[PDB]
RNA sequence: UUAGGCGGCCACAGCGGUGGGGUUGCCUCCCGUACCCAUCCCGAACACGGAAGAUAAGCCCACCAGCGUUCCGGGGAGUACUGGAGUGCGCGAGCCUCUGGGAAACCCGGUUCGCCGCCACC
RNA sequence: AGUGCAAGAGCAAAAGAUAGCUUGACAGUGUUCUUCCCAACGAGGAACGCUGACGCGAAAGCGUGGUCUAGCGAACCAAUU
RNA sequence: CCUGUCAAACUCCAAACUUACAGACGCCGUUUGACGCGGGGAUUCCGGUGCGCGGGGUA
């Protein structure tokens, strides 16, 4: 890469298809998950806060407690265990 | 149920391919195993497709091989009708073979080694650079085509 | 059907597009209520570079305040036709514009469940001339 | 310079003028020839079909087209036919003209990428195929071997 | 509309009915919403919660079913508002609902407005709602005193036939009084 | 749901168009400014108070496909591209065979003029 | 369109405009991610909390500077609280 | 309206494929103790080739 910022190479994943443009529905930004639940991490280009480092877009971790409103999802980066602070806006229930 | 015979060595073959062959219990050239026709098994032989020979064997042929090349999970013991009868749920080789073909049981379930270490093809095979439709000995075969290979490697 | 379809005057805006005022006074008397400043946008050569800046005033008259004004304004005008809106409006003159529409307009001006008026329920240049002309004067 | 240096479609597509500057103008004079006032209302329609994907520098396009159309004056300056070269030289080509250090070249020309089987030229003629000859001279000046294909014309 | 790239607003925004930005703030509390809505002739008060396929209304009250308790006055006014709030508030209590936040939808937070009146009522019914006392009306206007005094400048009954001539903020008391003990649907 | 309130999905729901519907459950337009409140000017809006009138707007209901959209059939196409294999072909560029996947444009014909949840209600 | 500045991205009852008011560009201490994919490594950066005190708002709530990714510096020594 | 062409820094579309998690089969581990944890000792940080995909370059 020509530079090493967090958005380097994120033009694709952090953009919306023209029709999904504009403010997202609140229902999901308010979803309540329980510890133990599997959730898919995917940033919502429309929602500025509650994000995580792009690299983890695609991961499916396990909710383990929360911090403030945000949740703490455990994921495994390659072989390393990591804890990710993400808001519901960017989470989906697996299955 | 198909019969798998590895016809190509390990040198240079993708690891994930070699591993598959290993998961299907074949670790040497000319070694053969019987595999149920399932989605999961189908996907594995498709992957191993270019280094193996496979097809559905005829009852007889299976029997001949079972008789000539079957082995206990351990030891030299010949697997003959008697062995079969005194050690398995069946009464004789034919009984066993029918069970394998109909995929009702497996070589392990009956205390037999998952592997039929065949002999090199008497007369040689059709080559390992082309598939069957091309005159080679690789890929899927005819029940008659698989038999001839198995039989020559009896 | 009618009664709720027959035209009516909704606001008459009287504004003096000056270029920098003392003119408010006359607008206050000529109408009957306070005028409003007219800031401008964009910086331009007519020494009008100032963004927020008084450059005219206006007065939006409604109801009687509007008629009682038109009952002297119109007479001072002659024109008609071509000089009319596609929505049945018209401006003559110091400027004096007249906005005309039918009974259910609030539907497009309210906050909740607002909606734009359907072309059919809109006012045409013709249906307008008629309404006004039929009120102390002549068309073209 | 030689066609050898640019006849292969091995490099990335390089055409964004928004990031390329100093691109030389095309030598191709025209694309529509003959009676361009008229539309393809002709009995016979022959085409010159390139038989291999290649890159053709505007150089070759002009030389090819000229040699063909210039010849189609076996029919006359205002003859009845219409000739069309359908491809355009979009692909910008460079040259590293220091050695291999900072070798990204400088713009030196343009070329058109044609894929085997496309028709680069289409002529429209009445049963009077002098055009077939205009093309034996045209493919004479482009890298690939070519196929002279006739379309509407069972007037053999 | 125009093309494949065109962006159409969410249905409830097209209909200009829901202000989603505010709705998100509302939902934040994690508490039920006390939906305060109006109509030219009526006033509605609902207690909504969140749900898998959309909102759930656990307790509601409409200015029309107010008469069902002895209301013999118009229903698009202050006293009516308060009461409808109190009514819903109580049904709310019965439902096992203890707290909620005020959703005034697309209305304006003007002081002493009917919504706030609706809020006051629901509060008094026993419901716990984040509020601000001095944004509410001064009890008398809630009773409907501003109206009785308006009919004082009579010469012609403020009420076409209806009930009374000089109107009755007392009728208000009599009703609130009623809702505060026993009775059906509460 | 003989017209309501809050929503979910967020165009299958958009754009445009036709027909129908209200002594009342109703929603509206509508009437009107003493009050709470309100317009850098206007009770336009916002807010409050109210029913003389109206179903013309909106809204609700039934429907139209011309545009935009969703999905499906047949054709394009098992084409383009492609994971695995080859002492197959080609000066080469590159192509071909076996095996596992598999498109886009476009045409023609259907579909689509929202679906669903909770509450309230002759 | 605008949103201070590259490029890419976000945003319309707004993240833009206008008006008004305000100083959360606050003190303290952390969690996590990043810096350094995987996989050890400082400064720096961010996201998200808590404690204290505040601003605005009817209120839910928003404010841990500017919508996001650049704008930065160890030990020793000095001045400063 | 008709007609002729393009895109590494275009996208109304869109694979093969790669990839997170989960189940299933397979294989493996529970005296051959896997997965993992803690510690001792390194070597190593001139690589090269074939094939696929590349970027630069006439090569
Ligand atoms: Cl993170
Ligand atoms: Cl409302
Ligand atoms: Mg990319
Ligand atoms: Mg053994
Ligand atoms: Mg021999
Ligand atoms: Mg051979
Ligand atoms: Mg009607
Ligand atoms: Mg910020
Ligand atoms: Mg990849
Ligand atoms: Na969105
Ligand atoms: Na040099
Ligand atoms: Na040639
Ligand atoms: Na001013
Ligand atoms: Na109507
Ligand atoms: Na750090």
């Amino acid at each position: 890469p020509s530079s090493n910022g967090p958005l380097e190479g994120t033009r694709g994943k952090l953009k919306n298809k023209p029709r999904d443009r504009g403010t997202s529905p609140p229902q999901r930004a308010v979803e309540e998950f329980d510890d133990g639940e599997k959730v898919h991490l995917k940033i919502d280009p429309s929602v500025p806060n509650g994000r995580f480092h792009p690299r983890f877009d695609g991961q499916t971790g396990t909710v383990e407690g929360k911090q403030g409103d945000a949740y703490k999802v455990d994921i495994v980066d390659g072989g390393k265990e990591k804890t990710i602070i993400v808001t519901a806006a960017h989470l989906r229930r697996q299955e | 149920m198909h019969a798998l015979v590895q016809l190509r060595g390990e040198v240079n073959m993708h690891t994930d391919i070699q591993d598959t062959l290993e998961m299907l219990n074949i670790h040497h050239v000319n070694h053969c195993t019987l595999v149920p026709e399932t989605d999961a098994y189908r996907g594995m032989v498709a992957k191993v497709n270019d280094f193996v020979a496979f097809g559905e064997p005829s009852q007889e042929t299976l029997e001949t091989v079972l008789a000539t090349r079957a082995e206990p999970l351990e030891g030299d013991a010949d697997v003959d009708d008697e062995w079969v009868a005194e050690h398995t749920d069946y009464d004789d080789i034919s009984g066993l073979a029918f069970a394998l073909l109909s995929e009702e049981t497996t070589l392990r379930e009956q205390g037999l080694s998952p592997t039929l270490r065949l002999h090199p093809p008497r007369g040689g095979h059709d080559g390992v650079k082309h598939p069957v439709k091309e005159g080679g000995q690789l890929g899927k075969h005819d029940t008659e085509g698989i038999d001839d290979l198995l039989e020559a490697m009896r | 059907f009618h009664e709720m379809r027959e035209p009516r005057i909704e606001k008459v805006v009287v504004h003096m597009g000056i270029g920098h005022a003392n003119a408010e006074d006359i607008l206050g008397e000529i109408t009957g209520q306070m005028p409003v400043r007219t800031k401008a946008k964009r910086t331009v050569g007519e020494f009008d570079i100032r963004e927020g800046d008084p450059i005219g005033a206006k007065v939006t008259l409604r109801d009687e305040m509007a008629e009682e004004f038109l009952q002297t304004a119109l007479p001072l005008a002659e024109l008609a036709t071509s000089q009319f809106d596609d929505t049945g409006n018209f401006s003559f003159g110091l400027d004096v514009t007249v906005n005309l529409v039918r009974p259910g307009y609030r539907v497009a001006k309210r906050d909740k469940a607002s909606r734009s008026i359907p072309t059919k329920h809109r006012l045409n240049p013709a249906d307008a001339v008629a309404f006004i002309e039929s009120t102390y004067d002549v068309e073209v | 310079k030689p066609g050898a240096m640019y006849r292969n479609s091995s490099k990335p597509a390089y055409t964004r003028r928004e990031y390329i500057s100093g691109i030389p103008g095309k030598k191709i004079a025209q694309f529509d020839m003959g009676n361009n006032g008229a539309g393809p209302t002709y009995p016979a329609q022959v085409e010159l079909v390139v038989e291999k994907p290649v890159q053709i520098r505007h150089n070759a396009l002009e030389a090819a087209r000229v040699a063909a159309n210039r010849y189609v004056q076996n029919s006359g300056a205002a003859a009845n036919y219409k000739f069309r070269i359908r491809k355009f030289p979009f692909h910008v080509i460079r040259e590293n003209k220091d050695g291999m250090r900072a070798p990204f070249g400088k713009p030196v020309g343009t070329a058109a990428r044609v894929h085997g089987a496309n028709h680069i030229f289409i002529a429209w003629v009445n049963p009077d195929p002098n055009v077939e000859e205009a093309w034996r001279r045209a493919k004479m000046k482009v890298t690939p071997t070519i196929n002279i294909d006739s379309s509407p014309a069972g007037n053999a | 509309a125009t093309g494949p790239r065109y962006k159409v607003p969410m249905r409830r925004r097209r209909e200009a009915r829901t202000d989603y930005h505010q709705r998100l703030r509302l939902l934040k509390s994690g508490k039920p919403r006390l939906v305060a809505r109006k109509s030219n002739k009526h006033v509605r008060a609902q207690l909504v919660t969140l749900g898998p396929n959309g909102d759930d209304t656990l307790a509601s009250a409409h200015s029309s079913d107010l008469a069902e308790y002895g209301w013999e006055a118009p229903t698009g006014n202050m006293p009516s508002a308060y009461l409808t709030g109190l009514l819903a508030g109580l049904r709310a209590q019965e439902a096992g609902v203890e707290e909620a936040v005020l959703d005034i939808g697309l209305n304006s937070p003007t002081p002493g407005s009917k919504v706030f009146a609706i809020q006051e009522g629901a509060i008094d019914a026993g419901l716990d709602i984040p509020h601000n006392d001095d944004v509410l009306a001064d009890w008398q206007r809630t009773r409907g005193a501003h109206i009785a005094e308006y009919d004082e400048q009579l010469e012609e009954p403020l009420y076409s036939g209806d009930f009374d001539a000089a109107d009755l903020p007392e009728h208000f008391d009599e009703l609130r009084e009623t809702l505060l003990d026993g009775d059906i649907e509460l």
